[PDB]
C-alpha cells in the first residue's frame, strides 16, 4: 500500500495513508530517492496518519512523496553468508562487497525468549585477564557488561576480548557498531582481516559486522542494536551453536531514542532521557540472552555520562548483567589498566560453590586488603607513612603491590604501552594473588608487580630490576 | 567513604606525594637487598 | 492570469519572528532545501509540517514580512568550495567578506554531505605538527583525527589553532607536496573585531595565503553559526578528495550548540537537558566524523579537525563538553590553574591524551621525547612535595628543566629538526644542572647557534628524521660545551 | 494606515493592521495617550497582526486602541546638542531642559560595522589603578567588561573610571544608565555639572547621557543600551573622534529581554532566559565597537546575578570584551577594594609585544604567587601555617603583601575608606610589584601595604606602625 509524506521534523516523518494503514514497527520504502530510505511507524496519530523515524536522513523528502509500505518490519539478511560482511541497519551490505546473497532474512523486531526458555547453566568463562577472572569472572554464554566513562578502557578492552576469546572460539561471533566512531569500525575491520577471523577470498570468515555510527542520525543508531542482535539471533537458534556478541555501546541505543523522544511527542523524564528509557532498554536486552536452544556469550561496551554511573542510562543497564566489570578514571589516571575498579566490578558466578573455596577467598581477601587502603589512605592523607603501627603498614605495602598486580599488558595494546601483551591462566593467577596475601613477596619492590603476566615475570622483573640498580 | 580524602585534590596529592615517596627510597632499599640475598 | 506565484514552487510567509519563518506553499521544497526571500535574504527549510514550512532565515529579519514571497532553490544547501577560498575570508554561506571580489570557486559542496563509511578510509599514519611541543610530545596529532582543544574562558583554546595554522608555513613553502596542508579556520559566534586581529596575524605569519577562514560572527543570525561549521567542513572536504590534507578549527561548537539550540526553539520543537536540542550530540558527531584520512584508493588525503570547546567553572563533566569529548579521539584539556602558575600553554598533561599516540611521530622527535610524557605526569606525582633525597630530588630536577624547554614564542614555529635539537638537550639531562629560569634564555641563544653555524646538523636529522649514532654525538658535543660556555 | 491594539500583557502588546502593516522594528505610536508610548514591532503573528513591545507603561490601553505607524524604527537624535542633555529609551528629553534641536536624528536599530571596518590597533590606556594598569591593562579603542556582584564595586570602578579617565579625555563621552538606580543618574549628573563636564549654560558640555533606570517596564530597559549606543555612533563615524561610552550595567539589556520574551510566545532557553540571549546580545554589542572611521573606548559594568559567573548573562559577556575585571565578594569581604579577582580578569593586551616584558614579566609573576598562595589555602585552613615549608610560609607572606598592595584607595570611594584617592603611575606599579617580589619589603608588615598609592607609601605606613 501506498502511502504520502505529510510532514518532515528531523529524523520524524508523518505520512499518511488512505488505503490500508500499516502497523506499528513496520518499515516503509520512501519512494523517489537515490538511496533506499526506510521508515519505521512509530505511532498512529490518527486520522489516517502514521508517525515514524528515518532509518537516514530526510534531507530532500518532499511532503506528499510517496511511501510504499513494505509489509512488515526492518528484515535484514542473516545466516552464515553475513559472516565476513559489513552490513548496514537495514541489512544493506557497506563493505563495497556487493549483495548479501541470503535466503532467509529475519524482522530485527521480535518478541523476547519466554521464561520456560531460559537457560540456568553457569560455566566460568576465562579470559586471562587476572582482575576479571579473579575478582567478577564472566561466565559462558552470559551477558557481560563493560562500564566505562570516556576514554577508560572500553573499547580496547572489548577488543583485548576478542583477541583473547573470539579468536580461540570453536564458532561464530557478531560484532554491532552502535553509534561510536566509523574510524574504530575501520580498525576493527582491517584488523580482523589480519588476523583471519575474516577472510574476503573464501568462507571461513567468523565474524558478522553491523555499523551505524556518529554520523548517522539517531533513528538507525536506535535500531542497529537491534539489527546486529538479529543476526546472532540466527547463530543461536537455527544452529545452537555458541555465538559471542559484541556491541560496542549499547548506550547509542538509548541516546538515539534520547533525541528523538520529543518529536515523537513525548513530556520528557528525569534527566531529559525518554520516559520509556528502561522499558526499550528491556525489550532490547531481554532478547539478547541464552536460551535453551543455544547460548549467547555478550559482550557490552556501556558509556557512562560524565562518569556518573548513577546516570539512568547505565544504572538501569545493570540488571541486565551477569556480570559487570567497572572501568574508573581514577584508576586509569594511575597508570593501572584494564581500568577495571576492584570494589565494583561484581559478578554472579562470583560464589565459592561454583569457582571453589580458593578462587572465593582470594578474591575477597583481594577486594578486603584494598577497601583497608581505602581507609588507610585518609589516616596518612594527614599523619604520613609513619604512624601506622607495623601491621597497618604492612597491609598499605601489600595493597599496592595486589593494586598494581592487577594490571595487566594486552595484546591488543602493544601500540599504546609499548609491552608484550601476556595472556595470564586462571590458576596462575590465584595462586598469584594467594601467594602475595601471603605475606611471601614483601620483599620484592611494587614496580616488580606492575604490568605483566604470571606472577613468576615479577619476580624476574624484579630481579632485572635488582641488578640494573 | 572510605578513602573520600584521595578522591580529592589538596590532601590528595599529599597522600600521593608522601605514599610513593616512601615506597619509593623503601624499595631501593629493599632493592640493593636483593642483590645481597 | 499570474501563476507566478502557484504555491508549490513558491510560497507566501505566514508569520515571521525571531529569525523565523512559518511558509504558506512551498510545496515541491525539499527538506533543508535553500530559498529565497522576497528581499533577496536566503534561508534554510528544516520544518515541513502539513499546513506549512518552517523557515529559518540567514540574516537580517527586519525585511520579511506576512505575505512575503519565498522561492525554491532547488538545491540542499551548499558552499562554494576550492582551493580559489585559499586566503579569503568568507561568511558561513561563502561569500566574501574581506572585500577583495568574487570568489573564483567552480564547485559547490553540500554543507551538509554523508560521512566516508567505513570501507574508504585507512589508519592515520601522518603527523599533523602543530609545533607546540607540549602536544607534539604528548598529544601528537595526526592527519585524520579529531583532536578536541576544551577549557575555561581565556585558557590558551584559541591559540594552539594558530600556532597551529602558522607553525604550518615550513611544509607549504618547501617542496614536498605530499607534507603539504591547508588550513580552515571556522569562528562561530565570535565577536568580528576578534576575528580581525586574527586575520592580520595570520597575514603577519604569512599564513593567510594557505588558510580560508570562515567567519560567523556574535551579531550573524543564528543559522549562520550553525551552519559555519559544516561550511568550513565541506570546504575542507574538497581537499581531502583530491590528494591533499586540510586541517580545519570549529572554533567554538559551544557558541555553535547554543546558536542551534535558539534555532531549535525558534522552530517550536521541544527544549532539553540545558533546553538544547534532542539531537545537540548528533550536532557535533555528524560533523567530526566527516574529518578522516582517505586510502589511497579515494585519493589518500585527510582532514584533521581541532573543534574547540569551552566549559565553565572547569566542567568537563559537563553537558555539550562531554559530548564531544565522547566523540574525538582524544583532548587538550588547557586549565587557568596552570596558566598563572607560568605553564603556558596551559596544558594539563594528567588529562590530555591522544588516541593516536606513537602511531602520528617522526622517528627522532619520538626517540627523545621517548617516554618523557609519563615521565613529566611522575613529575607531578612529586610535585606534592616541592630535606628531599637526592634522588627524588632529581625526578623533580627533570620536569623543572624540560617544562621550561616546552614554553615557546608565538608565530615563530620551529622545524621538526630544530625541535629534536632543543628538546634533545634536556631529555639526555645535560641541563639538570642549570637554573630552570635560564633554560629559555639558553634555548634561544642555543638555537640561533645550530640554525647558523650547523645548518648540515639539522639538515641530517629531517633527512633521516631519526637520530643516529653521529649526530647523538654532535648533538652532546654542543649542548655540554654550549651549555657550560653559558654558565660562565 | 491605522493599526488597532488586539490585546495586552503587561508590555507586549498586539496590533493588528488592516492595511499596510508595519515592519519588523518599526516604532508604532499607540494613540488617544496623554505622553508618547511607543509600541516597537518583533514580529508578524500572522492575521494581519503584529506583536510589539511598549517602550513605557501600558496602562490604561483598551483593546481597539488606535495605533500608528511612523514608519521607521525609534530615532533619536545625535549630535552636539545632545551633549549635556539627559534622554529617555525613546530620545525624550528627560532633564526639564527642553526639545533637543539636534538636524541629524538616528534609529537606535542599526547593523554592525563590517569585518572590513574592523580595527586591530591595540594601545593601552592606563588607568591609574595597579590592578588594572598592572594585570590587565584597559586599551584605548577597546571593550573593556567590570562584572560585580550585587553591591561589590562595579559603579565605583566606572565612577572612578571617569574621574581618572574622562576628565583628562579630549573628545566626546556617551554615559548609558542602564536599569540601574535613578538617584545615581541624580548623582552622576549633579557630580558632572560639579567637575564642569556638563554645562547648563555655555556649550561646553562634553558628555551625553541616555537614562532608563530599574523603575523602567522591560521594553526600555531592553532598548536603553541601544539608544546610547546609537548617541555613541553619531559621535564615533558622523564626526570621527574617539568617543567613551560607559554604560552602568548592559546586564540590564539582558535582564530585560528576559521579562518580555516570556511574553512574546518564545520557548524559554536554560535558565529561563529567552533563546535570542546570544544573539539578541550580539546584534548590540557588535554596534559597542572602533572602527576604522573612529574609535570607541567603551566601558560596560556587569552584574553577575546570585553571585554566579556562570549565568547565561555574563557567561555570553566574555566573549564581547578585549578587557574584563572580574569583582568578588570574597574579596570585598576582606575589605580589599577594588576587589578585583587578580587570577579572573583578562586583557588581550596583556602581551608582552605590547606592554613591554618587564611588565608582562612582573604581571605573570604576580599571578603566579597568588596563584600558589591560592593552591595552599587548602592546606591552611586546616593545619594552619605550622604545617608548611619554610619556602611556602615566604610566598604566603609575599602574596599577602600582594594582596594588599593590589587594593588602593579611589577618590569615589573616600566615604567608606577614609583615605585621600590615590592615582597610581604605570611604571610606578611595575616597579612596586618587581620589589615585593624581589623580596625587597619581606620586612614590612602586611598592613603596611594595604590601601596606599605607590610602594613609597607603603613603606611610610610602616614606620608610623613602628
Ligand atoms: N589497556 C590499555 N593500556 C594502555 N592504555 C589504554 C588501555 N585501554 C585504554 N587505554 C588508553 O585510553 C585510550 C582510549 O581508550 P578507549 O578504549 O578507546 O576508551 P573508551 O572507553 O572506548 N572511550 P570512549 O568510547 O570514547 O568513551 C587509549 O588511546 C589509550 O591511551
Ligand atoms: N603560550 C602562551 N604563552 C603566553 N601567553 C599565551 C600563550 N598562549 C596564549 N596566550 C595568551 O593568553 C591570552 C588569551 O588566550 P586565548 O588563545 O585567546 O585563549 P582562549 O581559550 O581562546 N580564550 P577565549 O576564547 O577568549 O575565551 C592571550 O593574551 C594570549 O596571548
Ligand atoms: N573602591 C571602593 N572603595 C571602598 N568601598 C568600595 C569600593 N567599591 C565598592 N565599595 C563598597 O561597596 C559599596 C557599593 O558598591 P557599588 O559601587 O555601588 O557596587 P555595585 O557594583 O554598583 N553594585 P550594585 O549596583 O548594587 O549591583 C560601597 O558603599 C562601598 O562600601
Ligand atoms: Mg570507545
Ligand atoms: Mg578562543
Ligand atoms: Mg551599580
Amino acid at each position: 500500500t501506498t502511502g504520502r509524506i505529510v510532514a518532515v521534523i528531523g529524523a520524524v516523518v508523518d505520512v499518511q495513508f488512505d488505503e490500508g494503514l500499516p502497523p506499528i514497527l513496520n518499515a516503509l520504502e520512501v519512494q523517489g530517492r537515490e538511496t533506499r530510505l526506510v521508515l519505521e511507524v512509530a505511532q498512529h496519530l490518527g486520522e489516517s496518519t502514521v508517525r515514524t523515524i528515518a532509518m537516514d536522513g530526510t534531507e530532500g523528502l518532499v511532503r506528499g512523496q510517496k511511501v510504499l509500505d513494505s509489509g512488515a518490519p526492518i528484515r535484514i539478511p542473516v545466516g552464515p553468508e553475513t559472516l565476513g560482511r559489513i552490513m548496514n541497519v537495514i541489512g544493506e551490505p557497506i563493505d563495497e562487497r556487493g549483495p548479501i546473497k541470503t535466503k532467509q532474512f529475519a524482522a530485527i523486531h521480535a518478541e523476547a525468549p519466554e521464561f520456560v526458555e531460559m537457560s540456568v547453566e553457569q560455566e566460568i568463562l576465562v579470559t586471562g585477564i587476572k582482575v576479571v577472572d579473579l575478582l567478577a569472572p564472566y561466565a559462558k554464554g552470559g551477558k557481560i557488561g563493560l562500564f566505562g566513562g570516556a576514554g577508560v578502557g572500553k573499547t580496547v578492552l572489548i577488543m583485548e576480548l576478542i583477541n583473547n576469546v573470539a579468536k580461540a572460539h570453536g564458532g561464530y561471533s557478531v560484532f554491532a557498531g552502535v553509534g561510536e566512531r566509523t574510524r574504530e569500525g575501520n580498525d576493527l575491520y582491517h584488523e580482523m582481516i589480519e588476523s583471519g577471523v575474516i577472510n574476503l577470498k573464501d568462507a571461513t570468515s567468523k565474524v558478522a559486522l553491523v555499523y551505524g555510527q556518529m554520523n548517522e542520525p539517531p533513528g538507525a543508531r536506535a535500531r542497529v542494536a537491534l539489527t546486529g542482535l538479529t543476526v546472532a539471533e540466527y547463530f543461536r537458534d537455527q544452529e545452537g551453536q555458541d555465538v559471542l556478541l559484541f556491541i560496542d555501546n549499547i548506550f547509542r541505543f538509548t541516546q538515539a531514542g534520547s533525541e528523538v523522544s520529543a518529536l515523537l511527542g513525548r513530556i520528557p523524564s528525569a534527566v531529559g532521557y525518554q520516559p520509556t528509557l528502561a522499558t526499550d532498554m528491556g525489550t532490547m536486552q531481554e532478547r539478547i540472552t541464552t536460551t535453551k536452544k543455544g547460548s549467547i556469550t555478550s559482550v557490552q561496551a556501556i558509556y557512562v555520562p560524565a562518569d556518573d554511573l548513577t546516570d539512568p542510562a547505565p544504572a538501569t543497564t545493570f540488571a541486565h548483567l551477569d556480570a559487570t566489570t567497572v572501568l574508573s578514571r581514577a584508576i586509569a589516571e594511575l597508570g593501572i589498566y584494564p581500568a577495571v575498579d576492584p570494589l565494583d566490578s561484581t559478578s554472579r558466578i562470583m560464589d565459592p560453590n561454583i569457582v571453589g573455596s580458593e578462587h572465593y577467598d582470594v578474591a575477597r581477601g583481594v577486594q578486603k586488603i584494598l577497601q583497608d587502603y581505602k581507609s588507610l589512605q585518609d589516616i596518612i592523607a594527614i599523619l604520613g607513612m609513619d604512624e601506622l603501627s607495623e601491621e597497618d603498614k604492612l597491609t598499605v605495602s601489600r595493597a599496592r603491590k595486589i593494586q598494581r598486580f592487577l594490571s595487566q599488558p594486552f595484546q591488543v595494546a602493544e601500540v599504546f604501552t609499548g609491552h608484550l601483551g601476556k595472556l595470564v591462566p586462571l590458576k596462575e593467577t590465584i595462586k598469584g594473588f594467594q601467594q602475595i596475601l601471603a605475606g611471601e613477596y614483601d620483599h620484592l619492590p611494587e614496580q616488580a608487580f606492575y604490568m605483566v603476566g604470571p606472577i613468576e615475570e615479577a619476580v624476574a622483573k624484579a630481579d632485572k630490576l635488582a641488578e640494573e640498580h | 567513604s572510605g578513602d573520600n580524602v584521595r578522591s580529592s585534590a589538596g590532601a590528595v596529592r599529599d597522600a600521593g606525594g608522601a605514599f610513593g615517596k616512601r615506597e619509593q627510597a623503601e624499595e631501593e632499599r629493599y632493592f640493593r637487598a636483593r642483590a645481597k640475598e | 492570469a499570474d501563476t507566478s506565484v502557484d504555491l508549490e514552487e513558491t510560497g507566501r510567509v505566514l508569520s515571521i519572528g525571531d529569525g523565523i519563518a512559518r511558509v504558506h506553499g512551498l510545496r515541491n521544497v525539499q527538506a533543508e532545501e535553500m530559498v529565497e526571500f522576497s528581499s533577496g535574504l536566503k534561508g534554510m527549510s528544516l520544518n515541513l509540517e502539513p499546513d506549512n514550512v518552517g523557515v529559518v532565515v540567514f540574516g537580517n529579519d527586519k525585511l520579511i514580512k506576512e505575505g512575503d514571497i519565498v522561492k525554491r532553490t532547488g538545491a540542499i544547501v551548499d558552499v562554494p568550495v576550492g582551493e580559489e577560498l585559499l586566503g579569503r575570508v568568507v561568511d558561513a554561506l561563502g561569500n566574501a567578506i574581506d572585500g577583495k571580489g568574487p570568489i573564483g570557486s567552480k564547485a559547490r559542496r553540500r554543507v551538509g554531505l554523508k560521512a566516508p563509511g567505513i570501507i574508504p578510509r585507512i589508519s592515520v599514519r601522518e603527523p599533523m605538527q602543530t609545533g607546540i611541543k607540549a602536544v607534539d610530545s604528548l598529544v601528537p596529532i595526526g592527519r585524520g583525527q579529531r583532536e578536541l582543544i576544551i577549557g575555561d574562558r581565556q585558557t590558551g583554546k584559541t591559540s594552539i589553532a594558530i600556532d597551529t595554522i602558522i607553525n604550518q608555513k615550513r611544509f607549504n613553502d618547501g617542496t614536498d607536496e605530499k607534507k603539504k596542508l591547508y588550513c580552515i579556520y571556522v569562528a562561530i559566534g565570535q565577536k568580528r573585531s576578534t576575528v580581525a586581529q586574527l586575520v592580520k596575524r595570520l597575514t603577519d605569519a604569512d599564513a593567510m595565503k594557505y588558510t580560508i577562514v570562515v567567519s560567523a560572527t556574535a551579531s550573524d543570525a543564528a543559522p549562520l553559526q550553525y551552519l559555519a561549521p559544516y561550511s568550513g567542513c565541506s570546504m575542507g572536504e574538497y581537499f581531502r578528495d583530491n590528494g591533499k590534507h586540510a586541517l580545519i578549527i570549529y572554533d567554538d561548537l559551544s557558541k555553535q550548540a547554543v546558536a542551534y539550540r535558539q534555532m531549535s526553539l525558534l522552530l517550536r520543537r521541544p527544549p532539553g537537558r540545558e533546553a538544547y536540542p534532542g539531537d545537540v550530540f548528533y550536532l557535533h558527531s555528524r560533523l567530526l566524523e566527516r574529518a578522516a584520512k582517505m586510502n589511497d584508493a579515494f585519493g589518500g588525503g585527510s582532514l584533521t579537525a581541532l573543534p574547540v570547546i569551552e566549559t565553565q567553572a572547569g566542567d568537563v563533566s559537563a553537558y555539550i563538553p562531554t559530548n564531544v569529548i565522547s566523540i574525538t579521539d582524544g583532548q587538550i584539556f588547557l586549565e587557568t590553574e596552570l596558566f598563572y602558575k607560568g605553564i603556558r600553554p596551559a596544558i594539563n598533561v594528567g588529562l590530555s591524551v591522544s588516541r593516536v599516540g606513537s602511531a602520528a611521530q617522526t622517528r627522532a622527535m619520538k626517540q627523545v621525547a621517548g617516554t618523557m610524557k609519563l615521565e613529566l605526569a611522575q613529575y607531578r606525582e612529586v610535585a606534592a612535595f616541592a630535606d628531599l633525597d637526592a634522588a627524588t630530588q632529581q625526578l623533580l630536577s627533570r620536569g623543572v628543566r624540560l617544562t621550561e624547554l616546552l614554553k615557546q614564542g608565538q608565530y615563530s614555529p620551529m622545524a621538526i629538526e630544530e625541535q629534536v635539537a632543543v628538546i634533545y638537550a634536556g631529555v639526555r639531562g645535560y641541563l639538570d644542572k642549570l637554573e630552570p629560569s635560564k633554560i629559555t634564555k639558553f634555548e634561544n641563544a642555543f638555537l640561533s647557534h645550530v640554525i647558523s653555524q650547523h645548518q648540515a646538523l639539522l639538515g641530517k636529522i629531517r633527512t633521516d628524521g631519526k637520530i643516529s649514532e653521529e649526530s647523538d654525538a654532535k648533538l652532546k658535543e654542543i649542548v655540554t660545551n654550549f651549555l657550560a660556555g653559558f654558565e660562565a
